């Protein structure tokens, strides 16, 4: 189906504490599979899924470079950012970045996404078409001048339809057992009594991968939205996500309650049901 | 401004006395990324938690998992204690073999 | 593998 790679970097400051802590992390789908921390013992990026492993010692050194000057321009850009905010030198401020590629079945791009957040608010993208930016204040148009004079855009694009994608298509190929797997979520209904007249039916969901699945309850057949308590979806921690779907029922109407599960890995959707 | 944590508390696998598994603590939605989380066990610290790399959601919200290999019985309790700055005390969450 | 950008800063 359909494939992602996005690169996630946080920037934070620490006045008092030394320079900001620079991480990225790696990720095809939903499956982590690099990391590069600059408070690590000796910062390097580090493999994190089996199928990166392979990769040659020229991988990690060159990308570990990447990383150490992208530490440097943050810091650079951190700076810049709290004077365009008028923000004293004593707080501690945010830069977050996002940014990589979408392709279809056949490896051809489908979106390209290259971000920034400051403080957890949207700052500055990248639009669809590549070649323009959007921002968010009239601090981000400081920003938006300099890369619009130094055409930016330009080598961002260049990335996003060049290198971002022929390196997906060779990440999908090099980890295809687990890339290209989707795993069914295993399923079941649990029944617990609240009172005498009421009882709360839960729809599970787990083990599941790719993390994206629908869980719904119906009464009668019609959507329970606003009666449903619905978790978010969460890590396993062995690869897989794990989701579950609660209602609040009358005593004897149970089987009036339908679970409905929509997930890639399944065959055909689950309608379930408590079975007691 | 600030977005305050939404925790998890919940088992690798569903809970079966006798037998090991992993107990996962999940924080996420929060913003700035500092926070400090706690395993513990009849209230008491769990030793060598281990997490997750610091990522974030596409709304730029920051999201962590902690675990640690746990093996459960009929009595002992376990729970998840995260400070963040939005929470003036510590937020504590039991785990429910249910949730 | 991740991108390198022009180096300039915001
Ligand atoms: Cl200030
Ligand atoms: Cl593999
Ligand atoms: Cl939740
Ligand atoms: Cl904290
Ligand atoms: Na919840
Ligand atoms: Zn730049």
């Amino acid at each position: 189906g359909s494939h992602s790679m996005r690169y996630f970097y946080t920037s934070v400051s620490r006045p008092g504490r030394g320079e900001p802590r620079f991480i990225s992390v790696g990720y095809v789908d939903d499956t982590q599979f690099v990391r590069f921390d600059s408070d690590a013992a000796s910062p390097r990026e580090e493999p994190r899924a089996p199928w990166i492993e392979q990769e040659g010692p020229e991988y990690w050194d060159r990308n570990t470079q990447i990383y150490k000057a992208q530490a440097q321009t943050d810091r650079e850009s951190l700076r810049n950012l709290r004077g365009y905010y008028n923000q004293s030198e004593a707080g501690s401020h945010t830069l977050q970045s996002m940014y990589g590629c979408d392709v279809g079945p056949d490896g051809r791009l489908l979106r390209g996404h290259d971000q920034y957040a400051y403080d957890g608010k949207d700052y500055i993208a990248l639009n669809e078409d590549l070649r323009s930016w959007t921002a968010a204040d009239t601090a981000a148009q400081i920003t938006q001048r300099k890369w619009e004079a130094a055409r930016e855009a330009e080598q961002r694009r260049a990335y996003l339809e060049g290198e971002c994608v022929e390196w997906l298509r060779r990440y999908l190929e090099n980890g295809k057992d687990k890339l290209e797997r989707a795993d069914p979520p295993k399923t079941h209904v649990t029944h617990h009594p609240i009172s005498d007249h009421e009882a709360t039916l839960r729809c599970w969901a787990l083990g599941f991968y790719p993390a994206e699945i629908t869980l719904t309850w119906q009464r009668d057949g019609e959507d329970q939205t606003q009666d449903t308590e619905l978790v978010e979806t969460r890590p396993a921690g062995d690869r897989t996500f794990q989701k579950w779907a609660a209602v609040v029922v009358p005593s004897g109407e149970e089987q009036r309650y339908t679970c409905h599960v929509q997930h890639e890995g399944l065959p055909k959707p689950l309608t379930l049901r408590w079975e007691p | 401004i600030q977005r305050t944590p939404k925790i998890q508390v919940y088992s690798r696998h569903p809970a079966q006395n006798g037998k090991s598994n992993f107990l996962n603590c999940y924080v996420s939605g929060f913003h700035p990324s500092d926070i400090e989380v706690d395993l513990l066990k009849n209230g008491e610290r769990i030793e060598a938690v281990e997490h997750s790399d610091l990522s974030f959601s596409k709304d730029w919200s920051f999201y962590l998992l902690y675990y640690t290999e746990f093996t459960p019985t009929e009595k002992d309790e376990y729970a998840c204690r995260v400070n963040h700055v939005t929470l003036s005390q510590p937020k504590i969450v039991k785990w429910d073999r249910d949730m | 593998t991740p991108r390198v950008t022009g180096g300039g800063a915001m």
